[PDB]
């Protein structure tokens, strides 16, 4: 949220996505957080969904492109 | 030298795509067989974007159109053979 307006890096989604995996430390980030989600998708897939919807509602121009690579995945 | 091998790496690339797509489990078993060569070779050859692009899954008609209005609408043989050197 704080990104998206303060810097000049920030179809068009596709190009999000590559420049925003294109980094290490956000890249490993969202690599612990899949790892997260794969071992509570088993045990309480509807709460995750739930809370990740409601992020979503919340702040919904900021992280979708981690949403879309979540559902690319699944 | 990879910089030579260019085309073979966006051809590659395309194939590896297609592969994913039509056959996602056979590409996706094909892929954890050998995932250290491709880490192995995304660290060293970073410079391969499109494969960096790979790891993160894990127009044309547009440029054309004045070429092929003077093509079409040439009569000397000079914007003939000017629009085919092109």
């Amino acid at each position: 949220s704080t990104y998206s307006g303060q810097h000049q890096r920030v179809g068009a989604l596709n190009e999000l996505l590559q420049l925003w995996m294109g980094c290490r430390a956000t890249r490993t980030l969202m690599d612990i957080y899949v790892q997260c989600l794969s071992a509570l998708i088993g045990s309480c897939p509807d709460a995750c969904v739930d809370a990740l919807l409601d992020t979503s509602v919340q702040h919904s121009p900021h992280f979708d492109w981690v949403v879309a690579h979540i559902g690319s995945s699944f | 030298s990879s910089r030579h091998l260019a085309a073979f790496i966006n051809k590659f690339v395309q194939f590896i795509h297609k592969y994913i797509t039509y056959n996602a489990p056979a590409a996706i078993s094909f892929l954890q067989k050998h995932a250290d060569p491709l880490h192995d070779l995304s660290f060293d050859n970073s410079d391969l974007v499109m494969l960096k692009s790979l790891l993160a899954g894990l127009l044309t008609a547009a440029e054309m159109a004045p070429y092929m209005k003077r093509l079409s609408r040439g009569q000397t043989v000079e914007d003939l053979l000017e629009v085919l050197s092109d």
